[PDB]
């Protein structure tokens, strides 16, 4: 369908056994890296029990470690039950708003406020509609299974007429907020006309009885109700963004509110996480503000993932390591992941080319995990997808090793691209300009 | 301006003839693939989809629907006929009897059902 | 509606959880461990000083800094002054990151927090008359006036209320609200005596059956009396008087009504707004109708201030109405932020400094780590065997409070998968080799990025 | 037609195999890189993959934006090619990591097949039908027709100013009407009026037509962002008004694949995921690519293509960190690269020969080696950059074909940037009177 | 009446024959720059050339603003000067380049001659009249209004767009009132209440008005003097109609826009209009950037394509810098702070220092012209400083000097006011001392670095 095939689509979960915590060597599609899925384990366990309020958690690693699938296992084993936000640092550096609203409304969006509801929603197609003036007037509504007669108040006939309800129209009306919708007309209507208005479409006629009394979950962040209290018709920057640096007195006034929803039972408060990846972009300012943030018992579990050496923080000139202040790091605790060994990389290469359902014979697999081992993970699974074309161009039935060695042969590693950076230096745009465009 | 350009389809809006574009695009833009129109809030509307909040926002699928395809003055002349009544059960629903009531579906309009501006 | 949850109210702990106040004696001493510190007696018994300045009404503007390094408890003080001055004295805490706006100049931001520490506290009467709509029914005029043929001289409405019913005998002017307002016989209204107008809340949900459809929905009838006459108490900040004046609300335009529908962006309030809401404001004190209740901005990381925040900060502490401004920092010797040759002390400029409370922070003892770690196990709900005790302070005082805090939540997730109903030495043992310090990381680093390589970290 | 930079550019040029033949479809040589494109083709058009990237890399004027164009070629209309330098993201309305976000959904089309009943005729009749329904009559030079009218297009030919003997056209299901004008039949209902009178239809008063609608995701984004076109009258005040981009939330995006997916299952709607293209990506900056790091792992993002000339260089936004290409090395281990190479005395013949005959010229063989030459001594771009002068100079002396004496006056009007340098500096030796400024 | 820097200087003082008199107008010397300046007034009052530039060059305080005022006063009310220092041309609504082209329109002025075309009576009736629209949902619409218009010579009925009743209807007109309805714009005014009926038992707080005398309908023709620069900004954000979008371009928060070269290339078209109808006289003026070393390299770039218009005014640029550093470009260094290029655009009027005479012939002028009386000891003990001190602090110190002598009680300044003067208000150098000295170490008590 529309969910084409992605670097981590295989990753299904976090692979760990649900009593003891123990990872298992392989499963859910992640390998190795199991002292880090134990460990990713142990805080997903926290985030589900959700007591822990604003623990920030580091996976650390080179490239090609697993840290983002890691974070990927995380999510998946979360559920949908509990908030998962995914951000970039680079999402944080807004024109719109400042650097600190950006956190905060990540740190909001993180934070679940549910609700359990039933509502009566009456739904059916108009048979007819008769008034009488002497205001009252009588509703005639179909389903496939019903037909009933209603009373209508004068401001009910007031509503019809306003929203132009014909007969042959689909509408709802919720008895609880008294507010006609109209959904559409009904598909037996199609030959009523010759021509259609824009704003016109046809239904399927509703099932079932006429009014129904659904028990519905309803799952808010802390986010949406700040968005929704920011100006009269707040919800419609929920989705084109066009919100302000909202004022800090509004959301002391909601935070106050979902206590008292807590304390009278209304709504269950259920926090998330926050992943922040490439933690390392953001800067000294950002980073001074998450201290505070997660301050908050309204604070997520933050998880963040770096790949930096002792390297320069940004905004600053002074070099720390994973990029970050040790300030800031004095509040984390830092996950690991190591490099993977040739039978890692064998299991994690079969695992992608059964993703991309690509069937590989055995001594591509092979020669395909000795490239994983010679020019890394991501460069030998995407010739994977690679070698899979190539062989289509043969009519192969397998990739053989010749699809993949021409695979290796077309496009380089980074490695052997640097090499032929080194090797052309002059022919190429040098870091002060010079170049010769000459033979 | 030429009427090539303002008239006959150099205006990319302008369904007719030559911009065969418009007529499909406003339809299915507007309508069919736009999730505001009342059918596709309706399938969205649960747990955690996109519309859970829209049963305590206090509009209906109507008038979200609205909300999202009118301009912002005629949306202005449209808060011009509406009743302040969060407001004034500031004023009524005060006591602990009261609880402080709010329709539920009202229930995300925190900020309408309690301020000061009502009070003073 | 809503189905409600029967749950017990549990609550989440953060790292400030275990904090309950100062814990001082009314002699105003520090006590060795109480209200969850341990130790800091002096920066303590100071800041038992600045809570009883707050709470003494003669303060204006004046400056505190914590001083002190990172993990010393000077956010925990500061939380500490807070609860100790309790809900009814504004307490604004921010970062110096916060004041970097895009939307106004940084000292609107600054003044902006600056007057939301500052509260007052208005009280006035309420006074109404409330119920469901019993009866409309006017009474006909002794003397009508000619030509007209109707004249009422009374309109008479009965209000009920749970707690009883009262006719009520109404001025007739009173029929422009009822005919604009659509009050009707079952409707919810109330009569407010300072307009004798009325305004409707809704049908009463007595009617919620007249019809198997009717557009809107019904409110419960009144719960209290059936005449309201009450005094009000309204906390106020001289931040809500800012925004309340220089973005009207309530206007009824089609360009209000624009405005009201789009994004409320900030506006660099005049200090001529501010200045005349002072007056106003000094006069209703004067009447004795308000009390002004000065609180704390609390601006944490203040290092992150620049030379323009504080060269502002100078004038704003000097208004007459001002909150204290309590400052932490934690930068040694330092570069300021807005000067980048000029270096002083905590990062905050010499000329700003003078003016400062310093109160500083120092390390903790090993058995003050210790008593710390007691302290956060039983408010994490953690139960820990002594030798898991000791093994957790002993990271404590060769790495940081702050981590050995961090291993009990882990640590605990641990013990009870493992079956055990409290944490020992083997779990502990175990917590601290799945989550690292941020030295024993730095020595992967330092090994690990040597140099580039395929599998090597990036410098 | 006009005749830019790569118009002879038709393709790939490859084998049924996909082996790249040594010059065809205006190409020379390049040919492993070549095949190389032909094989990211082949990945685009199964639209089986997302956000896989690639690189072209290699010195300027190696052909890597000819490589870009053919794929393009290769790929045909159908699919979405997106083409952006790394330069156009630092726009000031939004967060350049919401400019990458808006050029991948251009990168993702959405294909409808459409059918318009058009009906265009003279208004013979127009009976209201109830007190909403309308019955209108329509009438070309082939016959009449009549229409009921829902009370929506109702209005919709009421709010235009449609009476009878009006001409008008009318889309039966996007409910779109224009008054095409007054029919002529009424020219002298006065001998003036302010009106525009046009001849009656003469084909059919009914047609119908297929056509194959294309959108992208953007698309959706956009009209569901804010009230478009029509919608928003209002935005004539500009300022606050303007349909200014705003920084769209990934829960629009997501609630609009729901939909989209809908219309798929349907059967209404083909989704082709095709390409965004990036030239000078060395033009990113360090938080550009740490958010295509991202990005790319999305379900639906494009493939992705990039070229860079750069060596070893400073990133942007990190002078600090030096990399190869100017990208990232974290970011270069994600992507194919594909790397150019100069060309040979003898490819530059041959290029010079193509690109003649595609701007018209026509040259002698002294002709065709005097230009070479200057290819291989200075630059290939300089060379081409010849052909079109001394066509000019050929013409004012009457030649129908350049030779070596206009190609020996085009190389001394305009010179190259080597020459030219070489001027400046002889002369710009002191700030005298007649100095070039430092 | 109130005095400043420059109050003493009334123009050039040149003579007829255009050489200086070596003391007249308030000038003392500068004599040569003063004749320079006399061509350029000359240059300016002949309109036929655009474009030209001057550069004032000389050290700070060596009258090179007094030159540029000058130019002003012998230029007179009718031409536009138009003074702008270098710093006020970094707009943060705007590109820098906009408000250049601002400044460059604002210096062309034009005289025309409108003709206003008006209604003018009592109403003594009015009655609107109305359609039942097709259900476009927003109801029935006036459809016109009838009203009456009565004047001294009798009365006439209009019959008005009901474009113009909205006019009407906003200015909240009624019956019994005076207007004023211009047909130029469509523009209504009420003047007020009749006479008739001005009974004093109003709140309203009315203005009766005389019945308008003549005719009802009026031709009235007058001369209005405007900028270029003010058709740009009428065009540009319209407000004179009656449509909606003049009516909410009322509403709306004033901004300024980056009016495009194709509107005021089209504005020369209507320009010319007004020329060739011969209703307008244009009349080119002079932009006076001051402290022009505070613009950038790309001012200074635009300003090239910027005075290659075939309309510009003159520009006079002053500048008191040496070999500087170009702003924007800080590889580039030159003198008086303008680049090598434009420099070689502009006339140089260098301006000189002033001699020890000249200074007590200065101190005199500006004496008399602030009211100060003042000994000729005292004079001369002022132009000491001047000599050993900047020229300014000699003419600062004669305000307190006089304050400390009527405080004295003296009618009039003696040596001893001014020795007071020179101790309570230091000059920049004895207080730069007084930093070396005190700042000499750090402590308490220290100045901050
Ligand atoms: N342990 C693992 N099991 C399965 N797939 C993995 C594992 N580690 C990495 N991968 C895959 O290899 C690629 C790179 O790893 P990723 O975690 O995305 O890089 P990084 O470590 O830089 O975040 C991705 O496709 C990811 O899904
Ligand atoms: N004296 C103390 N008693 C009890 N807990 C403390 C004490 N000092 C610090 N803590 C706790 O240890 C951690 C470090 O203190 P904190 O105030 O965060 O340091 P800093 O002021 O450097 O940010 C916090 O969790 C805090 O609650
Ligand atoms: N392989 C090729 N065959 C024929 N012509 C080419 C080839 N490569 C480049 N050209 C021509 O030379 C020009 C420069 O190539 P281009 O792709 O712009 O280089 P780059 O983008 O690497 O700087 C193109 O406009 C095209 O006309
Ligand atoms: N030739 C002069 N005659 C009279 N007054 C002068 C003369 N030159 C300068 N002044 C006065 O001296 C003061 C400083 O001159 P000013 O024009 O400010 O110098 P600059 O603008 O070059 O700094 C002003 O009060 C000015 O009027």
């Amino acid at each position: 369908g529309l969910n084409l095939i992605a670097a981590h689509s295989h990753i299904r979960g976090l692979g760990v056994d649900a009593d003891t915590l123990e990872p298992r060597p392989s499963s859910q599609g992640l390998v190795g890296q199991e002292k880090a899925r134990k460990a990713a384990a142990v805080v997903l366990e926290m985030i589900k029990q959700g007591k822990i309020a604003g623990r920030a958690v580091l996976i650390a690693g080179p490239p090609s470690t697993g840290k983002t699938a890691i974070a990927m296992g995380m999510a998946q084993s979360l559920g949908q039950d509990v908030p998962f936000t995914t951000l970039a640092a680079s999402e944080i550096f807004s024109l719109e708003m400042s650097k600190t609203e950006a956190l905060t409304q990540a740190f909001r969006k993180s934070i679940g406020v549910r609700i359990k509801e039933e509502s009566e929603i009456m739904e059916g197609e108009v048979v007819e509609i008769q008034i009488d003036r002497s205001k009252q007037g009588k509703l005639t509504i179909k389903t496939t299974d019903m037909e009933a007669i209603y009373d209508m108040g004068s401001k009910m006939i007031d509503a019809m007429t306003k929203e132009r309800v014909m007969a042959g129209d689909i509408i709802s009306i919720d008895k609880s907020s008294g507010k006609i919708t109209k959904l559409g007309r009904s598909y037996a209507r199609s030959r009523d006309y010759d021509a259609m208005g824009v704003d016109t479409k046809f239904l399927q006629c509703p099932e079932g009885e006429l009014q129904k009394r659904k028990e519905v979950v309803h799952t808010v962040s802390l986010h949406e109700i700040d968005v929704i209290n920011s100006r009269t018709q707040g919800f419609l920057a929920l989705f084109s963004g066009d919100t302000g640096e909202i004022r800090s007195e509004i959301r002391d006034q909601i935070n106050t509110k979902v206590a008292e929803w807590k304390e009278e039972g209304k709504a269950e408060i259920v926090p998330g996480v926050l992943f922040i990846d490439e933690v390392h972009m953001l800067d000294i300012e950002c980073f001074s503000y998450i201290n505070r943030a997660l301050e908050s018992d309204l604070a997520p579990i933050v998880i963040m993932a770096s790949n930096r050496g002792v390297s320069r923080i940004r905004g600053t000139d002074y070099k720390s390591p994973h990029g970050l202040p040790l300030d800031f790091l004095d509040r984390v605790v830092i996950i690991n992941t190591h490099p993977y060994t040739p039978d890692e990389l064998r299991q994690i290469l079969s695992i992608r080319a059964q993703e991309e359902e690509v069937d590989l014979t055995p001594d591509a697999l092979a020669l395909l995990t000795k490239i994983g081992q010679e020019a890394g993970l991501r460069y030998a699974s995407n010739l994977i997808t690679t070698s899979q074309l190539i062989a289509a161009k043969r009519r192969a039935k397998q990739v053989g090793v010749e699809d993949v060695q021409r695979s290796f042969k077309l496009f380089y590693d980074p490695a052997r691209s640097v090499r032929f950076v080194q090797e052309s230096e002059k022919r190429l745009i040098g870091n002060d300009g010079v170049v010769d465009f000459s033979y | 301006l030429p009427r090539l350009i303002w008239c006959d389809g150099g205006r990319l809006d302008k369904p007719g003839p030559g911009n065969l574009v418009a007529g499909f695009r406003s339809k299915y833009l507007n309508h069919m693939m736009n999730i505001w129109t009342p059918e596709n809030i309706r399938s969205s509307l649960e747990g955690i989809e996109n519309f859970t909040w829209l049963r305590f926002v206090d509009t209906s699928l109507q008038e979200a629907y609205r909300a999202s395809h009118t301009d912002v003055f005629a949306r202005a002349v449209d808060l011009a006929s509406k009743q302040n009544r969060l407001g004034h059960m500031q004023i009524v629903y005060d006591e602990p009897e009261d609880k402080k009531w709010t329709p539920v579906h009202a229930l995300f309009q925190i900020c309408e059902r309690e301020n000061p501006k009502a009070v003073a | 509606i809503s189905e409600v949850r029967g749950n017990t109210r549990d609550h989440r702990t953060a790292a400030h959880t275990h904090i309950k106040g100062l814990g001082l004696n009314s002699s105003g001493i520090a006590e060795k461990q109480a209200a969850g510190f341990v130790g800091q007696c002096a920066a303590r018994e100071a800041c038992g000083v600045v809570v009883d300045l707050i709470k003494a009404h003669k303060m204006a503007g004046r400056g505190v800094l914590l001083a002190g390094g990172p993990g010393t408890g000077k956010t925990a003080l500061a939380l500490a002054i807070s609860q100790e001055l309790g809900t009814k004295i504004p307490f604004c805490p921010i970062t110096g990151s916060e004041i970097y706006s895009t939307e106004v100049k940084k000292t609107e931001v600054l003044m902006e927090n600056f007057r939301r520490a500052i509260g007052l506290r208005v009280r006035e009467t309420k006074d109404v008359y409330e119920g469901e709509v019993t009866e409309m029914t006017p009474e006909e005029a002794e003397n009508p006036l000619g030509g007209y043929g109707k004249t009422i001289s009374t309109l008479l409405i009965g209000l009920k209320s749970a707690r009883g019913q009262k006719k009520l005998r109404l001025d007739p002017s009173i029929y422009e609200a009822i005919q604009k307002e659509r009050v009707q016989v079952g409707d919810v209204i109330y009569i407010e005596t300072n307009t004798g107008a009325c305004k409707r809340v809704g049908r009463s949900d007595a009617y919620a059956t007249e019809f198997d459809l009717e557009a809107e929905e019904y409110v419960p009838i009144p719960k209290g009396e059936v005449h309201k006459k009450k005094e009000i108490v309204q906390d106020v900040t001289l931040h809500d008087l800012d925004v309340a004046n220089a973005r009207p609300q309530g206007g009824q335009d089609i360009i209000s009504m624009m405005g009201q529908l789009m994004k409320p962006k900030m506006t660099e309030i005049t200090d001529k707004l501010r200045m005349e809401i002072n007056k106003v404001v000094q006069k209703y004190i004067n009447q004795g109708v308000a009390e002004l209740i000065p609180g704390v901005l609390f601006i944490d990381e203040a290092h992150m201030l620049d030379i323009e925040c504080f060269t502002y900060l100078n004038k704003a502490l000097e208004s007459p109405i001002a909150p204290i401004v309590v400052l932490a920092s934690n930068r040694g010797i330092a570069t300021i932020r807005g000067a980048d040759d000029l270096k002083a002390a905590h990062g905050i400029p010499p000329d700003f400094l003078q003016r400062l409370l310093i109160i500083p922070t120092h390390p903790y003892e090993p058995d003050e780590i210790r008593r710390i770690v007691r302290i956060r196990a039983q408010t994490e709900g953690v139960q820990l065997t002594d030798a898991a005790v000791d093994r957790v302070a002993e990271h404590g005082v060769r790495i940081s409070l702050r981590y050995c805090l961090q291993l009990l939540a882990p640590a605990s997730i641990l013990a009870r998968v493992n079956g055990r109903t409290q944490v020992d030495v083997q779990d502990i043992a175990e917590a601290e080799e799945l989550f690292l310090d941020a030295r024993r990381s730095a020595n992967i680093l330092t090994s690990t990025g040597e140099s580039g390589g395929l599998h090597g970290f990036i410098s």
